[PDB]
């Protein structure tokens, strides 16, 4: 009764499995329910069983990467709160506009929206905290470092987020329903991620910075290595560009 | 006041912003599936 | 055309500070970039880049390797200024 | 009512391969040529099934990819033009985005198809280009905004300062997200593992090669022409050596 | 007149790019199905 892709199809497939395997077959025979509609149902019901393991592995990796970037537990915790709150607000808003039939959702737009929201939230939190800590390592006090962080990064965050929200709204003009259904929810989720990153992020930084040494930097010698990389780039840009293009040709071929 | 208006306001009202985002997330996550 | 040795060291030490972090109190005309100041060959490249950007003093790569002490850099800059 | 007759057709190998999808047009042509010159000529021919659906999806996927790519690249060019008031910077960023996307997908094709033997699922390309375009927009905007705000002290010194300041941050962000995407390799579903590892390899190559060396190298080659419509100096007017202390 | 057109060259270029991209997109939106 369904239509491959919809939920009525899985309704029907599981109902047929019930009807079939409800009564025992004669001895020496086995009965199966195949087809490219039971495969789709089993795939969509095992995908969300593997994604519950992925949801734990990705966070176990996020925490390690955060501890490696900031050699500190409190900074990693603060950034993780930023990211988790952005992701929660995004999921809540999109699920609200989909539950009240305001926008048209899908069980593919959701799995892509989680990824895009985590990416954008982590990026913006790293940008904000890194600019703040760089201004802090140059000597500026907490207030001056906060204002330097904002004036340097906020417009970048806004422009990049609005560009992503426009690019993943122009998917609404595609013809395949896979991509077509990504347009509105991904754009709305990007808008929510940007609003969160541009108001809640700076607010969390402005609150936590005025206690002890919470967001104070530790890895400032990495700036020196990256300055040496920039020196090598500005001194011998031609050879470095040749090497980079040669490396890119490996993949492009 | 020699500071821009947007970050100055985000810094003055830092805790109401945090709490407002908190109740927004709470409502949006408990009143719908 | 006679920027004094003190003036050149003063302008060079505030680039060495930004590149490395060594205070200008340590940048004296007899210190070795490798031994005393511990400035590798890739930090000297950006010292030279920023010197050229700020004061117009161009130091090529083949001549940058033969400047072992701060006094050597000051002497190079003065001899380049003399023309 | 006898007005329609149907035939049930089976394939020899894999129906959902490239050959089983190319067979759909051949089946339709054979059916159309069998009724040519008969009293059934001019009848309507309908072909349904799984390989026909996937032939339609195959045709539509490339046009949807072209639409999304055109739209995203134009949006990226527009935001780079608005941020840096420069045609050359925007065009260079769009070109490096395209080149990085191509190189990343080629590396993923290598790893999966040629080394591991498993082909890439047909949705991996789209799901990868979306995420890669988004994160590349993020990181390129953050780098070139710092470049523009610091080239006032000289293009070379500006690039050095912008590297030391924002290259650290974009590298940290790219590495974090790349290693959280490459964690999908633990899934039983090979399509999820392929999407995750494609995005992860793409971000690794992007942040460690393209954005780390190729974009600032192009900014260093084209000294003042990187900002062409704006007239910038390669370096400021030389200052006199300062008074001691 | 050039003095005022080279002041709004960014919005003009953005408009040209948007027009070209939109026409090409609405053209490609007709290839499927047919
Ligand atoms: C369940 C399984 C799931 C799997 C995933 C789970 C795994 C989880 C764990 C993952 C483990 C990874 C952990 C990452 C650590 C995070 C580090 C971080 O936060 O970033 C900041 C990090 C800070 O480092 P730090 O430890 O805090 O200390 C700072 C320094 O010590 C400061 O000390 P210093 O001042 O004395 O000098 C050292 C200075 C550096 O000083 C210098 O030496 C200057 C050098 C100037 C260069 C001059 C020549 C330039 C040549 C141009 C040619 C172009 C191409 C060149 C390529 C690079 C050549 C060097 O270092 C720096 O600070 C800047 C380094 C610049 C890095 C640029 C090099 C890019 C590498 C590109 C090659 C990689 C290929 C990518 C393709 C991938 C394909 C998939 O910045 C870095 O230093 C970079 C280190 C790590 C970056 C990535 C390198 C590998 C990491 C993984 C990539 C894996 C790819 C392997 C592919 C294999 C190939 C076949
Ligand atoms: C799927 C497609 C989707 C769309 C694709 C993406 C769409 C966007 C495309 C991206 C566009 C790239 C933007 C480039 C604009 C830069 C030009 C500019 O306005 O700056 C002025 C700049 C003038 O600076 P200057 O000459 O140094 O001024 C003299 C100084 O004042 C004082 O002189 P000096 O004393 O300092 O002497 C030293 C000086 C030399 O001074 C000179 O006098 C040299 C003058 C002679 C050079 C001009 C001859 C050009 C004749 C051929 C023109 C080719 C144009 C191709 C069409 C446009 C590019 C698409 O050294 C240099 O600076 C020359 C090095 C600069 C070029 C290095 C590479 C930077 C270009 C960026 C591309 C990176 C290459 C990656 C490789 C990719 C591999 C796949 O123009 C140039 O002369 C540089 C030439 C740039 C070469 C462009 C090659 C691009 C290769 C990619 C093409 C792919 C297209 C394929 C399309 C699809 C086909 C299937
Ligand atoms: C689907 C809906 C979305 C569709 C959108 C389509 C595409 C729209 C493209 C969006 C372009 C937005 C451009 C804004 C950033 C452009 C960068 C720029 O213009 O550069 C200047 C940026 O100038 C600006 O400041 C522009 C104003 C941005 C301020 C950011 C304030 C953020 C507001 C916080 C609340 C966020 C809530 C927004 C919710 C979406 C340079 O300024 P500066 O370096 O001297 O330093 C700036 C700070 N002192
Ligand atoms: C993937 C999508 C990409 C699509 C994008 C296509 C890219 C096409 C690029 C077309 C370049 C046209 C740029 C127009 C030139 C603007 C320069 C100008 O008119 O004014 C400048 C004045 O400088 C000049 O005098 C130069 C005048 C010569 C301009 C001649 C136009 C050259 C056209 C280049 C052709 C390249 C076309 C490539 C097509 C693929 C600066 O004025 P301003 O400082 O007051 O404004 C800046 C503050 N916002
Ligand atoms: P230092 O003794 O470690 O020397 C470092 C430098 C990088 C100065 C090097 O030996 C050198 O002098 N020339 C090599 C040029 C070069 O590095 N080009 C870019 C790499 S492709």
């Amino acid at each position: 009764a369904g239509n491959q892709g919809e939920s009525l199809a899985n309704e029907s497939v599981e109902a047929v499995k019930t009807i079939v395997e409800r009564l025992a077959p004669p001895p020496g025979v086995k009965v199966y329910v195949t087809g490219s509609a039971a495969l789709v149902a089993d795939q969509q019901q095992a995908g969300d069983r593997s994604l519950q393991v992925i949801e734990a592995v990705t966070f176990t990796v996020i925490i390690v990467m955060l501890l490696l970037v900031y050699r500190s537990i409190i900074t990693s915790a603060i950034m993780l709160t930023m990211v988790v709150l952005g992701l929660l607000a995004t999921r809540g808003g999109v699920a609200f506009l989909g539950f009240h039939r305001i926008i048209g959702l899908s069980t593919f737009a959701t799995n892509l929206l989680v990824v895009l929201a985590i990416a954008a939230a982590t990026d913006y939190a790293i940008f904000l905290i890194g600019r703040y800590q760089e201004a802090r390592g140059l000597g500026q006090d907490r207030e001056s470092a906060y204002y330097t962080m904002f004036g340097g990064t906020a417009h970048v965050v806004l422009g990049s987020g609005l560009t992503i929200a426009g690019a993943t709204f122009c998917l609404s003009f595609t013809r395949l329903p896979y991509f077509q259904t990504l347009g509105v929810p991904l754009a709305i989720g990007m808008v929510i991620v940007v609003a969160a990153a541009l108001t809640l992020g700076p607010a969390i930084i402005a609150v936590t910075s005025r206690f002890g040494k919470l967001l104070e930097p530790k890895r400032m010698a990495r700036v020196r290595g990256w300055r040496k990389v920039g020196a090598a780039i500005v001194r011998w840009p031609g050879p470095i560009l040749v090497g980079a293009v040669a490396l890119a040709l490996v993949g492009l071929l | 006041a020699a500071r821009p208006f947007i970050p100055r306001m985000i810094r003055t009202f830092a805790v109401p912003i945090i709490l407002g985002w908190l109740v927004t997330i709470a409502v949006l996550n408990v009143t719908v599936p | 055309m006679a920027a004094t040795q003190e003036e050149i060291i003063a302008g060079l030490a505030e680039i060495i500070e930004e590149v490395t972090g060594i205070e200008p109190s340590e940048v004296t005309p007899e210190k070795s970039f490798v031994d005393d100041l511990d400035i590798d060959s890739l930090s000297m490249v950006e010292i030279a880049v920023q010197t050229e950007d700020k004061y117009g003093v161009k130091i090529p790569d083949e001549d940058l390797a033969g400047l072992r002490t701060v006094g050597d850099v000051v002497a190079y800059i003065q001899k380049l200024e003399e023309e | 009512d006898g007005h329609a007759v149907r035939f049930i057709i089976s394939h020899e190998g894999d129906p959902m391969s490239q050959a089983g999808i190319a067979r759909i047009a051949k089946i339709k042509t054979a059916a159309k040529e069998a009724i040519k010159g008969t009293p059934l000529e001019g009848s309507a021919i309908y072909l349904g099934g799984t390989a026909a659906m996937f032939k339609d999806l195959s045709d539509g996927n490339t046009y949807d990819l072209m639409i999304a790519g055109i739209s995203a690249l134009c949006l990226i060019f527009i935001i780079m033009l608005i941020t840096t008031r420069s045609v050359v910077a925007a065009a260079v960023i769009v070109g490096t985005v395209v080149l990085s996307l191509g190189a990343s997908f080629g590396l993923s094709v290598l790893i999966w198809q040629h080394i591991l033997g498993i082909e890439l699922h047909w949705l991996v390309l789209a799901m990868a280009v979306i995420i890669l375009l988004a994160v590349g927009a993020d990181y390129n905007l953050l780098l070139v905004a710092r470049l523009k705000e610091e080239i006032h002290a000289g293009i070379n010194t500006g690039i050095i300062r912008a590297m030391g300041g924002s290259g650290s941050v974009v590298t940290a962000a790219g590495l974090v997200f790349a290693f959280t995407m490459m964690s999908f390799a633990v899934s039983e579903l090979t399509v999820m593992a392929q999407v995750g590892t494609t995005i992860g390899m793409g971000l690794l190559f992007d942040t460690l090669i393209v954005r780390s060396f190729m974009t600032p190298s192009i900014a260093a080659l084209l000294g003042k022409w990187f900002w062409w419509p704006q007239v910038v100096r390669q370096r400021p007017i030389p200052q006199p050596w300062p008074s001691p202390a | 007149m050039i003095g005022t057109l080279k002041r709004a060259w960014i919005p003009l270029l953005i408009l040209v790019v948007v027009a070209i991209a939109g026409f090409t997109v609405q053209r490609i939106r007709t290839f499927f199905g047919s």
